[PDB]
RNA sequence: AGCGGCGAGCGAACGGGGAGCAGCCCAGAGCCUGAAUCAGUGUGUGUGUUAGUGGAAGCGUCUGGAAAGGCGCGCGAUACAGGGUGACAGCCCCGUACACAAAAAUGCACAUGCUGUGAGCUCGAUGAGUAGGGCGGGACACGUGGUAUCCUGUCUGAAUAUGGGGGGACCAUCCUCCAAGGCUAAAUACUCCUGACUGACCGAUAGUGAACCAGUACCGUGAGGGAAAGGCGAAAAGAACCCCGGCGAGGGGAGUGAAAAAGAACCUGAAACCGUGUACGUACAAGCAGUGGGAGCACAGUGUGACUGCGUACCUUUUGUAUAAUGGGUCAGCGACUUAUAUUCUGUAGCAAGGUUAACCGAAUAGGGGAGCCGAAGGGAAACCGAGUCUUAA
């Protein structure tokens, strides 16, 4: 029972060269670089999995903090404000709403200013 | 029951260590044998009893004692052999007959092993003392 | 090939019953005059092979 | 338990250890399994590096010339030169316990009474040695993929189903584990399942 | 069991189961006197081998380039082993099962006739520079060790059946045998070679080094080394003729064909690698070239990806590597925990105080074969004792 190995390792091979399409050069044409140009995005990919959550979070702070100081607030007092007003809106919405609809959040802050002042 | 319907017991048939092949069978870059000394290479591995160099247990210690030469020749029967010697009588010669002892042996002793039922007649053997109480305590003669 | 038994070792250990090895104490074959009456006493029964090196003695004898 | 006939219906008595014990699928397994690698005629060989033609000089020196370092033309490494570990031609036979396969043959002679895959005949045999009647002595049975087994010596039967493809003839005595499952139907004269019956006690 | 720097290791016999099983001559003279033998040679028979012969049965139909395929309906089969045929054939072919055949030359038996050896009976005879020994070696499982036995280079040297050898130093018993002459079938080992037949053997980097004009081309003074290289199609029907060209090479038609993107540099035609066309991006922007976010654009979700956050390959080896330590130009193919036997343990299966056979026989995976092996008893160095036993006067 001798086995070759031809067709098998060619879809491996190949498997492995479409998970590369767009890379640069040799990346998508030799198996020994693609490989391991595919096994760092899949890294990559695991890690800013991770740093996606805090890259956005990273942007509606920056938001709020800009759109509260518009209203005569910083971000600290803005979000000191809704908590002692036991308002539970996260910042994905808190951001959202301040590009969309400013009027809803002139509003948010007045709330905010009110009780925590 | 059909040639393609017949299965093995469960954990009848392991697998087998395949090693060297890859690193999500647990056995690759090493083959289960670490990193490099003897015994990763192949053949490698002490002989037994090698202790490093320090002197072996078996020649730390003494040799004693000598083979006996009559114990090759001597044989214990249980009561348990004194029912199927096909006739009951044991001489040395039936015992072989039986095949319980063996074609070379010239000396017999019958010990309290188990269960003499029937009137037996053990005829120049030697018996133990709790053998000799059976026997006799089913109605067996010894000579 | 049968596995040949270290012939050496067949003659400073035999088998017991449930399993163990007996053998021969050491330090009993000559300078004898300074060792104490006691300590040579105790080295004439026959003991058992230890734990630890139990392994390596059912290595050396496989037809025990 | 009882094997009714063909046409006669009148049981002949069989011992329930026979024909009645329960299934042992792990003892049939092996059986089967053990009569499939006895089969085996196992001869194959390949070189290793000794047997490769070739010369023991070492290619290159070994050191000085910047390619890796070799000793032999006929190394596995290299093309045409050497298997690894080659194979000899070996026994592929396993030991089977007379208790295993006597256990193995009444466990599968218990099940073709299950399934309804034994039919026990008085007599089987057939008047000339021409495969176009016993091509016909199954139809009127109903069996077209049948193993016949016989305790006398029919030369004339043997013969007639040496052709049909799906049809077997035996002689009560080399039956064994992979003809008593590979047909669909087994039938017994009844001059051979006494005989069968006493080999397996 | 023993041997053994009693280390590494070496490793029997006796006895038992089997295969196969024949014993005979000369050292010698008689009666009898070819008296079977065992050979060779020659007719004769039986049987192979070396050429061979006969073989048995299917047509319509649809797809298709072509039917052996599909659907329909028959027939042979002691033959449905295999192969070929335009795709997969029991019924087309070659065969196969079966039944047969030999001028001539040979293998084997037998029948033997004719030649060579040479019986049976009476008696005697009973293999000397040998056995043994001293010395030195070697062979025996046995390394000179307490060491038998065998062989003999050297030096010696018997007894002659009322005598001699051996029985593991040696001796006495008493068992057994008769060295110093020779022949001897089968069971056994092997395969350059021939015939069939088979394969959980290979399928062109494999399998022989060699699927092919291969031990060749080549290399070496030489011994020697030693390659690479298979596939058009069903059939050459292997491309008439016309064009461009140099009466080229190559190409474009025309044609053959199912197919020429089957055109001979010929099945399939992967990847590296190299082009052309198209979409998008790119000429103020710094780094493992991705990844997360992400416009714009082009298509019918895909493609691209400006700008932007994070981000120093892989392996190996290490206390520790982006490391300026190792390895790799890249692709494709091959390339490394096997196999035999023994042993122990786990799983599992069968049978359990029993369980199993080995060789071999065998209608061959059956059945027979229980020689054995392991277990049911152990203590003791051993004799021995024995559910106890050793220790020790206890």
């Amino acid at each position: 029972a001798r086995v070759k190995r031809g067709v098998i390792a060619r879809a491996r091979h190949k498997k492995i060269l479409k998970q590369a399409k767009g890379y640069y050069g040799a990346r998508s044409r030799v198996y020994r670089v693609a490989f391991q140009a595919v096994i760092k995005a899949g890294q990559y990919a695991y890690r800013d999995r991770r740093q996606r959550k805090r890259q956005f979070r990273q942007l509606w702070i920056a938001r709020i903090n800009a759109a509260a100081r518009q209203n005569g607030i910083s971000y600290s007092k803005f979000i000191n404000g809704l908590k002692k007003a036991s308002v539970e809106i996260d910042r994905k919405i808190l951001a959202d709403i301040a590009v969309f609809d400013k009027v809803a959040f002139t509003a948010l802050v007045e709330k905010a200013k009110a009780a925590l002042a | 029951m059909r040639l393609n319907t017949l299965s093995p017991a469960e954990g009848s048939k392991k697998a087998g260590k395949r090693l060297g092949r890859g690193i999500g069978s647990g056995l690759g870059k090493t083959g289960g044998r670490g990193h490099k000394g003897q015994k990763s290479r192949s053949g490698g591995g002490v002989r037994r009893g090698f202790e490093g160099g320090q002197m072996p247990l078996y020649r730390r210690l003494p040799k004693f004692g000598f083979t006996s030469r009559k114990a090759a020749i001597t044989a214990e029967v249980r009561l348990s052999d004194l029912a199927k010697v096909e006739g009951g009588v044991v001489d040395l010669n039936t015992l072989k007959a039986a095949n319980i002892i063996g074609i070379q042996i010239e000396f017999a002793k019958v010990i309290l092993a188990g269960e003499v039922t029937t009137p037996v007649t053990v005829r120049g053997l030697r018996v133990t003392k709790g053998a000799r109480a059976a026997i006799e305590a089913a109605g067996g003669k010894i000579e | 090939p049968k596995i040949k038994t270290v012939r050496g070792a067949a003659k400073r250990f035999k088998k017991t019953g449930k399993g163990g090895f007996k053998h021969k104490h050491a330090n009993l074959r000559h300078i004898l005059t300074k060792k104490a009456t006691k300590r040579k006493r105790h080295l004439r029964p026959k003991a058992m092979v230890s734990k630890g090196d139990l392994g390596l003695v059912i290595a050396c004898l496989p037809y025990a | 338990m009882e094997l009714v006939l063909k046409d006669a219906q009148s049981a002949l008595t069989v011992s329930e250890t026979t024909f009645g014990r329960d299934f042992n699928e792990a003892l049939v397994h092996q059986v089967v399994v053990a009569y499939a690698a006895g089969a085996r005629q196992g001869t194959r060989a390949q070189k290793t590096r000794a047997e490769v033609t070739g010369s023991g000089k070492k290619p290159w020196r070994q050191k000085g010339t910047g390619r890796a370092r070799s000793g032999s033309i006929k190394s596995p490494i290299w093309r045409s030169g050497g298997v690894t570990f080659a194979a000899r031609p070996q026994d592929h036979s396993q030991k089977v316990n007379k208790k295993m396969y006597r256990g193995a043959l009444k466990s599968i002679l218990s099940e073709l009474v299950r399934q309804d895959r034994l039919i026990v005949v008085e007599k089987f045999s057939v008047e000339a040695p021409k495969t176009k009647l016993l091509a016909q002595k199954l139809k009127d049975m109903a069996l077209e993929d049948v193993l016949i087994i016989t305790g006398e010596l029919d030369e004339n039967l043997f013969l007639a189903a040496r052709n049909l493809h799906k049809v077997d003839v035996r002689d009560a005595t080399g039956i064994d584990p992979v003809s008593l499952i590979a047909f669909d139907k087994v039938v017994m004269t009844a001059d051979a399942v006494k005989q069968v019956e006493e080999m397996l006690a």
